[PDB]
């Protein structure tokens, strides 16, 4: 059920959710997947996560004006690095208003990122503060955490079994965490547990780099990171 | 490079 559209493919997951996959060859090291979610909410589309180029990320909003032909009212991007915020100025060129964490919006210079034009900010229990997040509709924005990075935002689907993990959430098979170097491994395994907890009627958990996985995905993640402490 | 899950 995977439709391509130049160097995109788009994945049906409900009846108004898909993922985005875009793909940066490395030399020697082969393509790298990058995940992302379109959300159809009535007459607008909800975009989480850039591709990881501007030109990538025009040719989503191309295939949202091709299929669903609707237009983009806001994106939320999970946090300041290249495969979720490497699109921002496609977005903006668009005229689509951008949300991040304030702290995604705080480290996107330093991380060569191009920051959103708003700042999302959390409560001391992760779930975003709702004047910060206005007509959001169904996604549901919760900050779980430190792990994969300080600033990493996950977004569940209210009237689906799909909750977004970002870069935080590996799938139930990854045989490490990947790359421990800029992580924060104290915090990990809570910040995993809390996702899940956030979401408790997601079946379907969406993440980064890999095919959306079962809440095993989530328990995985989280027993790797119980073993860094 | 900073290009996600490979830290170059
Ligand atoms: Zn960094
Ligand atoms: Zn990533
Ligand atoms: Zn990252």
């Amino acid at each position: 059920g995977d439709q391509r559209f130049g160097d995109l493919v788009f994945r049906q997951l409900a009846p108004n959710v898909w993922q985005h996959t875009s793909y940066l060859d490395m030399p020697g090291f082969g393509a790298v997947a990058s995940n992302g979610l379109i959300v159809r909410d009535g007459g607008r589309v909800l975009v989480v996560d850039t591709a990881w180029t501007d030109d990538q990320t025009a040719q989503i909003l191309n295939w949202i004006k091709q299929e669903i032909n609707l237009p983009v009212a806001l994106a939320v991007v999970t946090h300041a690095h290249q495969d979720k915020m490497g699109g921002m100025d496609a977005l903006h060129a668009a005229g689509i208003a951008t949300y991040a964490n304030a702290l995604s919006n705080q480290l996107a210079p330093q991380e060569g990122m191009v920051a959103a034009q708003h700042s999302l900010t959390f409560a001391a229990n992760g779930w975003v503060e709702p004047a910060t997040a206005p007509n959001f509709g169904p996604l549901k924005v919760f900050y779980p955490g430190p792990g994969h990075t300080s600033d990493n935002i996950t977004v569940g689907i209210d009237g689906t079994d799909i909750a977004f993990g970002g870069c935080l959430i590996k799938d139930s098979k990854a045989k490490s965490l990947g790359n421990l170097g800029d992580a924060d491994t104290e915090h990990y395994a809570a910040s995993a547990r809390a996702f899940g907890a956030a979401f408790p009627k997601a079946s379907m958990i969406v993440m980064s780099h890999s095919a959306p996985d079962s809440r095993a995905a989530i328990t995985h993640t989280a027993r790797m990171a119980d073993k860094l402490r | 490079x900073x290009l996600x899950p490979v830290p170059e």
